[PDB]
């Protein structure tokens, strides 16, 4: 029949959730962990390749409009809406909104203003998508469910945040998540699942660095009679104090050079000589596990989440940038257009809404477009339109 | 399965069994659900009738009418709670008691866990509406509520009383007198024919049936509702009769004193009701109530794990008059 | 900074608040912190004025 | 509704990315350690070829105008002043803009 009969359980897959974490990336707290990860110069990487392409996507933005007459108006006042930001652009906005693939999570608040002068007067714009920093949102719940953990009435920001040195409605936010299903209103961050290997990782190189300053092989080594080191230390005026002294600095100073040798008296007490000098080694063998190859496993682990392992070395990047913006559109076809639309009053059926549609990632080739035009063109396939000719 | 160290045997299946839980009350549905906001109600009460003129001489004196009547009570609502915790000395090693080898899960003892609690608060709603019918509410050790109806409106508890060892007696010209005058004289409104009920214990009721004068009522000729050769009720465990424009109804619960059996009208208009109010969280305070709350939480530390349950109820009978307690004796 | 762990030694603001919630649903608290001093680098330019008056 | 209930924090996400970074980089010291570094052979390789073609793309520079008459008069005195700043040109412009880096 017509009535529901079981509820989301947001309230409850969430709550599951957060136990089975390691403590270290439960919400309060995987907000400092981000931050003191991407210092990281491979997880740094790997983020900022990422909004490479994807700043580039919602550059050269279009709206494709409808059939009908009605609808080519609506999407020219779409793409003016869309172009006229004050103080924002698209790729601003996308950059900011992208910023999932660290917190699985972000807030964007829609304002609509209306227009003194302009070619649309009378008309609502929108003035700004304002962000809302994951960092300034509530560490308590930041987002509040109903008396049931059915669903959001709204995401709650922290009263700190109004200080220089509160409930939003969830009508007014666009929510983007990605990483977990629809009732995982805290997403899955990517950086959840490299953790254990980020600590791995760090761990290996601190043991190569103090691994290879104390490698003291081939080091000088000098024995001396007891006799001339205590008559020293007792007779500061002694000749067995000068000569001490003298060591002390020829030693630190005794590399190898066109005048370095070494003279020691050749006096023998019992079966060990009293003077000599020998160059330290390794009696055995040395390290065996080889740290570096141990590095090299755990980089090409933590760029996999990310689709950019390839610097290790239609492909597996371009495809996981694809996702990252097919979700940005998705709250942007479908959360501002048709509500931008209804305070203009312009009430169309669903085959006439205009959409946006994102650029292209990948370069055109010269060489491939200009033969395929000809083997299409051969024939008489390719209609003569001015949307072909402008292609050029 | 494991037998003795060198050898193994076969596992078959697992066997359960759980007490009834009775819903005849609330399948009646004779309750009314309210859900308020405060844990405090307010009832408004207005009665009003006439008098009778006494004759006078002519262009001497008048006579005047008197005035009307008011009341005005209030009440409170309790409190029940029921928490519980799991650790893990209780899943360590412990086999899950099902699959040869299947270790202990949490989540089913979270499932035997929210079982449990879902029945007793079942049975305590049952006994609840079972209290509420005898005239008092139910709020065993908590005497800030303890309402007793009768004494709260003000009134006083008709018996109408059977014997059943008179074979040569019909105990419903008993019955019919007493209880059915009574409830007409007090109905309040002007209405007509109300529905008459009755609530038995299993002696009671098997002992009406077995009355000499019920049987040859029905035995010379089949008529429809064969007593003799069919069951009462067909083969459902609560059996049902009806006699003289009555409808007798077997209490399974046991909850009804054993030889006694309560009278009471439908039909009559806000006879009985039921109030909840919010739980004590910022989440529902001040806000308006709900059937029953659960609550579970996953400790951020992995070393415990937690289960929460409350509500908050009141059942209220408005009219203590038309309660009869019948009381056999055998 | 703040007392808090998470900036300490690391940075500073004019005012810090904070509020908590149980996560139980049952109970809430505020919090708010500064620490800053007042220092008037040249004591040598502000002069005291005394008057006797009547 | 129109009107705002909320800020961007800029006075806030500030003061918690001062203390997460190692203090030989914070504000008023990353100045120095940006010319102390720099002084490394293959830091300073990096930057010059950024420069190189940063510079390239901002000499032959062009202005679209659009399709109206008024658009093409705006457009060629646009070009007029971004050329004839005194003392200055676009690519002296570009490499001193690109010090964000």
């Amino acid at each position: 029949r017509m009535s529901e009969q079981g509820t989301f359980a947001l309230a409850k897959v969430q709550v599951d959730s957060e136990r089975m974490k390691a403590e270290e990336i439960r919400w309060p707290h995987l907000i400092g962990t981000a931050e003191s990860m991407k210092q990281d110069a491979t997880v740094a990487t790997g983020l900022d390749m990422l909004y490479t392409f994807v700043e580039k996507a919602f550059k050269d933005f279009k709206v494709i409009p409808g059939e009908s007459e009605e609808s080519k108006k609506a999407a020219k006042f779409i793409e003016y809406c869309l172009k006229n930001m004050e103080g924002q652009t698209l790729r601003q906005f996308a950059r900011d909104a992208a910023t999932f693939n660290e917190y699985g999570l972000s807030v964007v608040e829609k304002v609509y203003t209306q227009i003194a002068v302009g070619e649309y007067v009378g008309k609502y714009k929108v003035k700004n998508l304002a962000f809302r920093p994951q960092a300034s949102l509530s560490r308590t719940n930041p987002i509040v469910y109903n008396s049931d953990g059915s669903a959001i009435v709204g995401i709650k920001q922290s009263l700190s945040a109004f200080q220089n040195y509160v409930i939003i409605p969830i009508s007014r936010v666009m929510l983007m998540n990605t990483g977990g299903s629809s009732s995982q209103a805290l997403g899955v961050s990517p950086l959840v699942g490299c953790y254990r290997a980020w600590r791995e990782k760090i761990l290996i190189e601190n043991l190569e660095v103090v691994g290879a300053t104390k490698d003291m092989g081939g080091v000088i080594e000098l024995k001396i009679p007891s006799q001339i080191l205590n008559k020293a230390a007792m007779d500061p005026s002694s000749p067995e104090a000068d000569m001490v002294r003298g060591l002390m600095s020829d030693a630190a100073n005794a590399h190898s050079g066109e005048q370095s040798f070494f003279m020691l008296p050749s006096d023998t007490k019992d079966n060990a000589p009293q003077y000599s000098m020998t160059l330290k080694g390794i009696d055995g063998m040395g390290k065996q596990y080889s740290t570096a190859q141990l590095i090299s496993d755990r980089k090409k682990s933590i760029l996999d989440r990310l689709g950019a392992g390839f610097i290790n070395v239609q492909t597996i990047h371009t495809q996981f940038v694809q996702r990252v913006n097919e979700i940005i559109l998705e709250a942007l076809n479908e959360n501002l257009l048709p509500q931008l639309l209804a305070l203009n009053d312009i009430r169309l059926p669903e085959t006439e809404m205009p959409y946006v549609k994102a650029g292209e990632i990948v370069d055109v080739d010269m060489e491939g477009f200009s033969k395929a035009i000809q083997r299409i063109g051969a024939v008489g396939y390719l209609p003569k339109t001015p949307k072909v000719i402008n292609r050029v | 399965m494991q037998n003795g160290d060198f050898q193994i045997l076969d596992y078959t299946g697992l066997i359960s069994t759980m007490p009834r839980v009775d819903t005849l009350l609330q399948s009646m549905n004779l309750f009314t659900e309210h859900f308020g906001r405060t844990t405090v109600a307010r009832i408004e009460r207005l009665d009003d009738g006439a008098g009778d003129i006494k004759a006078v001489q002519r262009g001497g004196v008048r006579q005047h009418l008197a005035n009307d009547r008011k009341k005005i009570v209030n009440l409170n609502i309790p409190f029940f709670p029921l928490d519980r915790s799991i650790d893990r000395a209780d899943i360590q090693n412990f086999r899950e008691f099902g699959t040869e080898n299947a270790p202990a899960t949490v989540d089913a003892e979270v499932q035997r866990h929210m079982a449990r609690i879902r029945r007793s608060h079942a049975i305590l709603k049952s006994k609840a509406m079972y209290a509420a019918l005898k005239g008092t509410s139910w709020s065993p050790d908590d005497p800030v509520s303890d309402y007793n109806y009768y004494d709260v409106w003000g009134a006083t508890q008709t018996t109408a009383d059977v014997d059943f060892t008179k074979l040569g007696v019909d105990p419903i010209e008993v019955l019919e007198a007493e209880a059915r005058a009574h409830i007409i004289d007090w109905a309040g409104d002007n209405g007509d024919n109300y529905e008459i009920v009755v609530l038995a214990s299993r002696q009671w009721f098997s002992a009406l049936i077995a009355h000499p004068q019920v049987t040859g009522a029905y035995s010379q000729y089949p008529s429809t509702q064969e007593i003799l050769r069919r069951r009462l009720g067909g083969n459902a465990n609560n059996r049902i009769f009806e006699h003289k424009n009555i409808l007798f109804i077997e209490d399974i619960s046991g909850n009804i004193p054993a030889g006694e059996a309560y009278i009471f009208p439908r039909g009559i208009s806000r006879m009985f009701e039921i109030y909840y109010a919010p739980s004590d969280t910022l989440r529902d305070a001040n806000q308006a109530a709900q059937e029953l709350y659960v609550f579970f939480k996953e400790s951020n530390y992995l070393r415990e794990a937690k289960i929460e349950s409350e509500t908050s109820f009141l059942t209220v009978n408005n009219r203590p008059e038309l309660v009869v307690k019948s009381t056999g004796k055998f | 900074p703040s007392d808090t762990l998470r900036d300490a030694n690391q940075a500073a603001q004019e005012l810090y608040v904070f509020f908590k919630e149980s996560n139980y649903l049952r109970e809430a608290k505020i919090e708010s912190e500064t620490s800053f001093l007042t220092v008037n680098n040249r004591p040598e330019l502000v002069v005291k004025s005394t008057g006797k008056f009547t």
